[PDB]
């Protein structure tokens, strides 16, 4: 049928393989332990991001301070919106982290948990509701890499808007190609749409809990390095007004 | 700037 490479077959062979917490269920569960565990797992897959964003068709080409800015900007959304895919894929009302870390509903009631978690447990019911697809699942996660920009805009700004409506196609070629009713393909573009505009609600909460542990003295909890400077980059622009968060329905 | 960061798209 095709012997030449779609867009979207591309963005699932690039798809990150599924990581590991190394999570010790034997000893007592623990919020601080867990803290520690999801800081730690978060950072390596930010770096699983940084190589899937390589490999995206387009990417490479901008300049090296758009790639940067783009995963500055979108790792939160990108671990958000995985971590809802893997979660509606697997069951419940549970976050799938990891194989080896569910937060299964005993966890869900240990302290601090569900103020931060309903968050990401409101992402999972999302995608359950709407049934999204895996082809849609995959340009929906490569539109939320390119789901902010700086104000003053970024270098290579016409390539960065000519790729991001590459994606908003690939987005509607993956409805079409759905089994159902193609009646409802522009309606459920639309929905599909404002779930990702929805993101950046989830997004902003994530990262003010994110950021207030990180510069919390009385606090003491490790982050990775990597995932460390990215955080010390970014809250002075968080604060000032420097983003540019792209809605697609004003 | 982040020189890993840099790196890991760079190479
Ligand atoms: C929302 C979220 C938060 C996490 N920790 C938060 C946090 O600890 C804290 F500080 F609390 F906010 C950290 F890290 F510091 F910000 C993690 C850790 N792991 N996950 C996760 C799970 C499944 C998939 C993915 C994910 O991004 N995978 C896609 C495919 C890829 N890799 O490109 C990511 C997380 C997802
Ligand atoms: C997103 C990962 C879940 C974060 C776990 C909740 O974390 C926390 O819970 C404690 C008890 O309420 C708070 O005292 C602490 O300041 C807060 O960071």
């Amino acid at each position: 049928p095709q012997l030449t490479p779609t867009l979207v077959s591309l963005l699932e062979v690039i798809e990150p393989e599924v990581l590991y917490a190394g999570y010790d269920s034997s000893v007592p569960d623990s919020t601080w332990r867990i803290m520690t565990t999801l800081n730690m797992l978060g950072g390596r897959q930010v770096i699983a991001a940084v190589k899937w964003a390589k490999a995206i068709p387009g990417f490479r080409n901008l300049h090296l301070d758009d790639q940067m800015t783009l995963l500055q900007y979108s790792w939160m959304y990108l671990m958000a919106f995985a971590l809802g895919w893997r979660s509606y894929r697997q069951s419940a009302n549970l976050l799938c982290f990891a194989p080896d870390l569910i937060i299964n509903e005993q966890r869900m009631t240990l302290p601090g948990m569900y103020d931060q978690c309903k968050h990401m447990l409101y992402v999972s019911s999302e995608l359950h509701r709407l049934q999204v697809s895996y082809e849609e699942y995959l340009c929906m996660k490569t539109l939320l890499l390119l789901s902010s920009v700086p104000k003053d805009g970024l270098k290579s700004q016409e390539l960065f808007d000519e790729i991001r409506m590459t994606y908003i196609k690939e987005l509607g070629k993956a409805i079409v190609k759905r089994e159902g009713n193609s009646s409802q393909n522009w309606q459920r573009f639309y929905q599909l749409t404002k779930l990702l505009d929805s993101m950046h609600e989830v997004v902003e909460n994530l990262l003010n809990y994110c950021f207030q542990t990180f510069l919390d003295k009385t606090m003491s909890i490790e982050f990775p390095e990597m995932l460390a400077e990215i955080i010390t980059n970014q809250i002075p622009k968080y604060s000032n007004g420097n983003i540019k968060k792209l809605l697609f329905h004003q | 700037e982040n020189a890993l960061l840099r790196y890991l798209l760079d190479k």
